[PDB]
């Protein structure tokens, strides 16, 4: 069936639509990225690893803020993170301003994942080659979705994605636990990178950032330090 | 597998664009090399001038583009191209001077023409511009700031950084070099900038062949080094 | 083959085909000069007669782009007919927008941006004709960008386009236009042209001759015909 | 066990990095700390080849193009 | 060949892209809907069961459409999602237009337009999305509504589509009886035909929804089983299997 693995607008004889399975496969080669949702608070948690120390780790920020309670953190290619954040910033705009109220995350997720099928549905648009994980607290109650390049969206407990992704759910289902909070989360978080890290993870190699009712906060790598201090 | 190469909005079968990355190739076809250091309280630029030519007018082979006042750039990479790009990043910039009335941050600025490269790379109805592009600038609360920023859509802050057909030479120079912590000042940022070029070509860098751009703290304006400063600097370089 | 087909289609080594395989159509054609003087810019074009039914002046090769702007085109002949319309249009617009003449570094760079915006798209094609841009005023003095079909575009002080561009560029090197004035150097001019001419594959050339400078008053024009015939006489003085 | 080694050398260092790595990766590893050895004119193989060997095999990534990641 | 694009016909006269994505509605999960005297309803069955995956909204696959309508979702999630939101908005258009609830053949042939819209102009792939409805109308009455990928709809009074659909369907007429079902009855069939629809056995109440259309005061209340009246129905449908092996 190689002949239909080009075009985007066709169905395969089995009807697989292969370039957006093209892209999910894009997305796995992907850095490394896990969200748990604990019972107070959501933690994501993504690894940013420079090729050199000639690179400026805090010019860009792989945790990104869409609202005061919502974030971003993705595992794919990044200049289509990009647009995809600000995207998800204008249409969360756009909700406020309409109903006058913070965005709600699931609404925000629907309306980000429609934006990802909108460029899968058209020959000569490319689908976003990036899965987003978007965190949240809305109702006071902690939320965590996924938004994949074809437009799916679902509400991941806990979940790793990127490179070893097998391995950080085969590290979930054993060290998650539904009754955690937020500490606990963030050190979960930072053992599932750590059997999908290579390297001795520093305060400059790990971004992270909680979401709990407070609001959607990327930890300073002071916090991050004293974190990983703790779990070392 | 070899069948993916042909459109840009087409991704491999293990996940890439080939399109993307022959753009990528297609920035060493300039045959050049360019190198950004960045210090405490400067950031230098420099680049080959190469004039293979008597009749050429050196003043119009120039790489250095100057964006706006306290916004410099190197362009490495296919020279039609990059004179695209620099024009977008003018524009860019006017126009958000224009709309928000402070000066645009460099991050920010070709952090938009990173979005613009983006788009192109994405809706297949261009070529990407194969063209890297190199920015400096001294922003207020963050010091000198270098970044350099691709075709892809990659943008990112380096401490130190290079771009052209000598370039994974010219970043292992400088991984060697920015890794024992010293005073980054101006004369030191040029020297190790100039030592970092003229090893990863190992030639002896006659003035005429090297041009310089630098801002500063003390001077937070793109200046291109002319021939008198260009040499005072090599020959404080080799003693 | 098979990343040649089309201009928005970069090569596996990283390089747009259509591009080169436009510039080798420029190659193919007659050799055009130009020489920066000391104060001014002298254009001379090599325009072979292709049949003798011709009018001793049709499909000339030199276009005023302006009144102090002049272009020597080099290659196809329609896509140099409308890449002269286009940078008039840009003068004009320059003009009109502005006020004053448009300066001929920002001429050649719009109209090179306009070049280089046709190897960007694959339902379009890049243009098969080189052209050089001359002009002359005392406020910046006289400059000569040359633009192919890459769309890059840098001044230069003697350029050569066509097919025997090397032979024109290896006798221009040994002129000393840094000095030497707007009259002699078109005798020179056309010296040039009569060496980088084969006469054996090509049967006849009717030799055109333009300048921009101070002794046409900032103003770009045909070089007159009474000294034109000297600047021949001069060529013929050579042997070749 | 079949090379010269040196007391100073400490494999349980280099075993609790967490990079994973194969078992060609090892002997990938160990052959370039004994190049490395050889071509310093020393038949005694230390922590500092050992060292530059480790952090060479494990750079892998090449170019990786720097926006797939 | 000759399945290049949707606009391309067969010497034959077949759209081969149509074929196509119908052929690929069976890769998605059990769907049913059985039609009864007092009611109608909706079983679903969930592929994605995974201890990790959160159940927020418990409405995966049947979607609410109008105060009178519900549809259940089989296909492709992103075109599933751009089609009941379509239908949510040509619904609330009718509201708006007529000050009517929408006499539910009317939704349909809207949807079935569309994708028809789309499986015939060039340039669009068809929806790759088979969906079933359900709604109660003044004209007549509970329907249930079968739609294809190429916009060819139908009345029916009980499918399935997604996973094994042909065994459920032969099944369901095999022991459907017209006129005399009852939504307690509808209920326990619709349990029936899913225990061995799909091949996970026990039929674990986590894996299956149910949402049930009635009619009470003319209200038009659409109910979403939980998971208490589902495992009732799980252990009943058990108790049933286990009397009629009593007979063995």
């Amino acid at each position: 069936e190689r002949g239909y693995s080009f075009s985007l607008t066709t169905f395969s004889p089995s009807g697989k639509l292969v370039q957006i399975e093209y892209a999910l496969a894009a997305v796995a080669g992907g850095a490394p990225s896990v969200g748990i949702k604990a019972a107070n608070g959501v933690v994501l948690a993504t690894e940013k690893k420079q090729k050199s120390i000639l690179y400026d780790e805090r010019s860009v920020h792989k945790v990104e803020p869409i609202t005061k309670h919502i974030g971003l953190v993705y595992s794919g290619m990044g200049p289509d993170y990009r647009v995809l954040v600000h995207r998800a910033r204008k249409l969360a705009q756009q909700y406020y301003l309409v109903y006058q109220e913070p965005i709600p995350t699931a609404q925000l997720v629907q309306r980000v994942a429609s934006v990802m099928q909108e460029y899968t549905q058209s020959g000569g648009v490319r689908p976003f080659g990036v899965s987003l994980l978007i965190c949240g607290w809305n109702e006071g109650r902690p939320y965590l979705f996924q938004s994949d390049p074809s437009g799916a969206y679902f509400a991941w407990k806990a979940t790793a994605m990127g490179k070893n992704y097998v391995n950080g759910k085969t590290f979930l289902e054993k060290r998650y636990n539904e009754d955690l909070e937020l500490e606990d989360a963030i050190h979960t978080a930072i053992l599932t990178l750590k059997e999908s890290f290579e390297g001795q993870m520093t305060e400059d190699n790990i971004e992270v950032g909680i979401c709990n009712e407070a609001g959607f906060r990327r930890l300073t790598p002071t916090e991050v330090k004293d974190y990983l201090a703790a779990i070392a | 597998s070899a069948g993916f190469d042909r459109h840009i909005t087409i991704f491999s079968p293990e996940g890439r664009l080939y399109q993307v990355e022959y753009a990528f190739k297609a920035i060493n076809q300039g045959g050049l090399t360019s190198v950004a250091v960045r210090g405490k309280d400067c950031a230098v630029i420099v680049t080959q001038k190469k004039v293979p030519d008597k009749l050429l007018d050196s003043s119009t082979v120039t790489h250095l583009f100057k964006i706006t006042e306290n916004i410099g750039c190197v362009m490495t990479g296919m020279t039609a191209d990059s004179r695209s790009q620099v024009q977008r990043a003018r524009y860019e910039a006017a126009n958000w001077k224009y709309k928000y009335g402070y000066e645009i941050p460099v991050d920010m600025l070709c952090k938009r023409i990173a979005d613009i490269s983006q788009v192109y790379t994405q809706n297949a109805e261009m070529r990407p511009l194969g063209c890297c592009m190199i920015l400096i600038g001294i922003d207020e609360e963050q010091g000198p700031q270098v970044y350099k920023c691709d075709p892809a859509g990659y943008y990112c802050g380096f401490k130190a950084t290079a771009a052209g057909v000598k370039q994974t030479e010219s970043t292992s120079f400088l991984e060697k070099k920015v890794k024992k912590k010293f005073d980054w000042t101006f004369e030191q940022t040029v020297e190790t900038a100039i030592t970092c070029l003229s090893t990863v070509l190992s030639i002896d860098f006659k003035p005429s062949e090297i041009e310089v751009g630098v801002v500063t703290v003390e001077n937070p304006k793109f200046r291109i080094l002319t021939e008198a400063e260009i040499d005072a600097h090599l020959v404080a370089l080799a003693e | 083959t098979g990343y040649d087909l089309s201009a928005s289609t970069f090569s596996p080594d990283g390089r747009v085909f259509q591009v080169e395989y436009a510039m080798k159509a420029v190659e193919n054609s007659s050799t055009a000069i130009g020489i920066r003087c000391k104060d001014g810019v002298v254009f001379g074009v090599e325009k072979l007669v292709l049949s003798k039914l011709y009018e001793e002046g049709s499909n000339k090769r030199l276009f005023n782009v302006d009144r102090h702007v002049g272009m020597a085109v080099a290659g196809l002949l329609a896509d140099a007919r409308s890449l002269a319309d286009i940078a008039r249009e840009e003068a004009s617009n320059f003009r009109s927008n502005f006020g004053y003449n448009i300066p001929l570094k920002h001429l050649a760079d719009r109209v090179a941006m306009y070049v280089h915006a046709y190897t960007l798209y694959s339902a379009v094609r890049p243009f098969g004709c080189s052209f050089m841009l001359g002009s002359y005023s005392v406020n910046d003095g006289a400059q000569l960008y040359m633009i192919d079909p890459s769309g890059v575009s840098y001044g230069y002080w003697g350029c050569a386009i066509g097919k025997a561009r090397q032979a024109a560029k290896t006798e221009i090197e040994k002129l000393q236009m840094k000095e030497m004035t707007c009259r002699d150097i078109v005798k020179e001019v056309a010296k040039i042209i009569y060496i980088v001419h084969d006469e054996v594959k090509d049967k006849a050339f009717e030799l055109e001759l333009s300048w921009v400078g101070e002794l046409t008053n900032g103003r770009h024009e045909i070089v007159p015909k009474d000294i034109r015939e000297e600047a021949e006489k001069y060529a013929k003085e050579s042997l070749k | 066990s079949k090379m010269n080694l040196s007391e100073e050398v400490d494999l349980e260092d280099y075993v609790a990095r967490p990079d994973k790595i194969s078992g060609a990766d090892i002997n990938s590893i160990c052959q370039e700390s004994g190049m490395l050895a050889v071509r310093e004119n020393r038949y005694i193989v230390l922590a500092k080849d050992f060292e530059k060997a480790y952090k060479t095999v494990i750079k892998k990534d090449e170019q990786e193009h720097e926006f797939y990641k | 060949r000759y399945d290049s694009r949707t606009t391309i016909f067969s010497p034959e006269g077949r759209l081969y892209q149509v074929e196509y994505a119908m052929e690929a509605i069976g890769h998605a999960g059990t769907c049913l809907g059985i039609l009864a005297n007092d009611g109608v309803l909706l079983a679903a069955e969930r592929r994605n069961i995974h201890k990790l995956l959160d159940e927020v909204f418990f409405s995966e696959k049947i979607y609410k459409l109008n105060e009178d309508m519900a549809c259940s979702v089989a296909g492709i999630t992103s075109d599933a999602n751009v089609l009941t939101n379509e239908l949510r908005l040509i619904a609330q258009r009718y509201l708006l237009q007529y000050q009517e609830p929408i006499p539910c053949e009317q939704l349909v042939t809207a949807l079935c337009d569309i994708k028809q819209a789309y499986t015939q102009f060039g340039g669009k792939r068809p929806f790759g999305v088979s969906l079933l409805y359900i709604g109660w109308d003044k004209h007549y009455g509970f329907q249930l509504y079968q739609s294809d990928p190429s916009g060819n709809y139908g009345g029916w009074k009980a499918t399935c589509i997604g996973n094994n659909s042909a065994a459920a369907v032969s099944m369901l007429k095999q022991d459907y009886k017209e006129g005399e079902m009852t939504l307690k009855s509808a209920l326990a069939l619709a349990i029936k035909v899913l225990n061995k629809t799909m091949d996970v056995s026990k039929l674990s109440a986590e894996k299956v929804e149910i949402a049930t259309l009635t009619r009470e005061n003319g209200k038009t209340v659409i109910r979403v089983l939980k998971q208490k009246e589902v495992e009732q129905l799980i252990k009943k449908h058990e108790e049933e299997e286990a009397k009629a092996e009593r007979e063995k």
